C-alpha cells in the first residue's frame, strides 16, 4: 500500500467495515500503520476491528477443524485444520509485528500504550489457542505480560469505568480461565473490576454510562457462566 | 467464555 | 491444486463447507474440476455452493459500495468500488472458463447439462448487474442464450416439479425481472412454472415433495413482491 | 427479487 495516501487507506478502511470486507480492511490499516505516524483513537478502532474480524473466521474455522479432527482420532482433516492454523499464526505474526515496529514503542500516553499492549496480549493468546507444548509455555507468558503491563498503566492512569480499561479486565480474565488454567484469578479479577466500576459510574455523563455498563455486563455475563 | 466482541467500529 | 489427489480436493472442499471457509471451498472445487473428469450430481452442488457464496460476498459489497457512491454523486469510493468489481469480474470468468474448459461439452445428461447452462446464465447475469453500456448488451444476451438452452432441455426431459427445472425457471425469472426489463416475462415464466409443478405434486414422495415445494414457495415469494 | 439462495449444500 505504499504508495497510496494514509488518508486514502483510513477511508477505504471506512468504507471496507461497511462492505463488510474486513481482509482488505485489515490490508489498508497495516498499509496506514506502516506510513509510519501514530494512530488517532479513531484509526486505533479500525485496526483493532480489522484484524479481530479476520482472525475471527480463522479461530472459528479452526475450532470447527480440530473438532473433526479429534472425533477421527486418511490425511486431509490433519493437513486442512494445520492450513488454517498456519494462516492464522501469520495474521497474529502480523499484527504482533506491527506492534513492535513501531506502534507500542511510540505510544506514550496511557490510552494508546494500553490498547496496544491489550492487542499485544490478545494476538499472543490466540496463538496460545493453537499451541501446543512447551511453546505453548514461552507464549502464554507473552500473553501474560503484555496484559499484566497494560493493567498496570490502566490502574495508574485510567478511571475503572474507562471501556478499554473495563475491556483489558474482561479479556485477561478470559486468559486466566481458558489459557492459564487459573479460573479463581479469572473469577476474582471480573468481580473486582465489576465492583469497581459500579462504584464510579456515578462521575459519568448518559452517553459514558451507556458505554461502560455494555461492557460491565460482559464481566457479569461471564461471572454468571463461572460460578 | 466471551472477550471483547470488537468487530464493530 | 495439480499435486493433489482428486478425492483429497473433494473431501477438503466438504469440510471447508462446515468451516464457512468458501474461498478455500472454492479453490479445492476449481482444482477438482481441473482434474478432468465429469462431476457427480453431489460434486456438481459443492462446485456451485462454493463460487455462490464468494460471488456472493462481492455482490452485497459492490452494492454497499455502489450506493456510497451514488450518494457522493474525492476519486477513493469509486476507485475501491472498481476494485471490488474487478475482483467479482475475475470470479466469474473463473466459473465461465471451467464450464466452458470443459464442463458443459462433456455433460450429456439432462441432470448436468441443465445445471451447468443454469450456472452460465446466473454467472453472466452477475456480470450483467455491473456491466454498463454496450458491453451490458452482449452480456445481457449470454446470459439469456445459457437459460433460454437450459429451458428447452429442461422442459424436454424433466418433469415440472424436478428442483433444478424449478430453480433454473426461478432464476430466469430474476434475470427477466431485474436485468432484461421485462417484469411480465417474469411474471408469466414465474407462474406457469408455480401452477405446472402444483399439477405435478401428486406423483412425488414426500421428501421429493418437500424438494419441491420448497423452490415453489420461493417463485410465490417473488410473485408475491412484483403484483 | 430472490433467486435460488444456494450458499449451502
Ligand atoms: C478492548 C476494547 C475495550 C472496549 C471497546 N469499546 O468500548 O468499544 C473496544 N472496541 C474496539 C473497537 O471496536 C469495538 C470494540 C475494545
Ligand atoms: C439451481 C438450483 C436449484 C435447486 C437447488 N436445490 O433444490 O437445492 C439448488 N441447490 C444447489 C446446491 O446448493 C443448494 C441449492 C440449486
Amino acid at each position: 500500500m505504499g504508495s497510496m495516501e494514509r488518508a486514502s487507506l483510513i477511508q477505504k478502511a471506512k468504507l471496507a467495515e461497511q462492505a463488510e470486507r474486513y481482509e482488505d480492511m485489515a490490508a489498508f490499516m497495516k498499509g496506514a500503520v506502516e506510513k509510519g505516524e501514530e494512530l488517532s483513537c479513531e484509526e486505533r478502532n479500525l485496526l483493532s476491528v480489522a484484524y479481530k474480524n479476520v482472525v475471527g473466521g480463522q479461530r472459528a474455522a479452526w475450532r470447527v477443524l480440530s473438532s473433526i479432527e479429534q472425533k477421527s482420532n486418511g490425511p486431509e482433516v490433519r493437513e486442512y485444520r494445520e492450513k488454517v492454523e498456519t494462516e492464522l499464526q501469520g495474521v497474529c505474526d502480523t499484527v504482533l509485528g506491527l506492534l513492535d515496529s513501531h506502534l507500542i514503542k511510540e505510544a506514550g500516553d496511557a490510552e494508546s500504550r494500553v490498547f496496544y499492549l491489550k492487542m499485544k496480549g490478545d494476538y499472543y493468546r490466540y496463538l496460545a489457542e493453537v499451541a501446543t507444548g512447551d511453546d505453548k509455555k514461552r507464549i502464554i507468558d507473552s500473553a501474560r505480560s503484555a496484559y499484566q503491563e497494560a493493567m498496570d498503566i490502566s490502574k495508574k492512569e485510567m478511571p475503572p469505568t474507562n471501556p478499554i480499561r473495563l475491556g483489558l479486565a474482561l479479556n485477561f480474565s478470559v486468559f486466566h480461565y481458558e489459557i492459564a488454567n487459573s479460573p479463581e484469578e479469572a473469577i476474582s479479577l471480573a468481580k473486582t473490576t465489576f465492583d469497581e466500576a459500579m462504584a464510579d459510574l456515578h462521575t459519568l455523563s448518559e452517553d459514558s454510562y451507556k458505554d461502560s455498563t455494555l461492557i460491565m455486563q460482559l464481566l457479569r455475563d461471564n461471572l454468571t457462566l463461572w460460578t | 467464555a466471551g472477550s471483547i466482541p470488537g468487530r464493530r467500529s
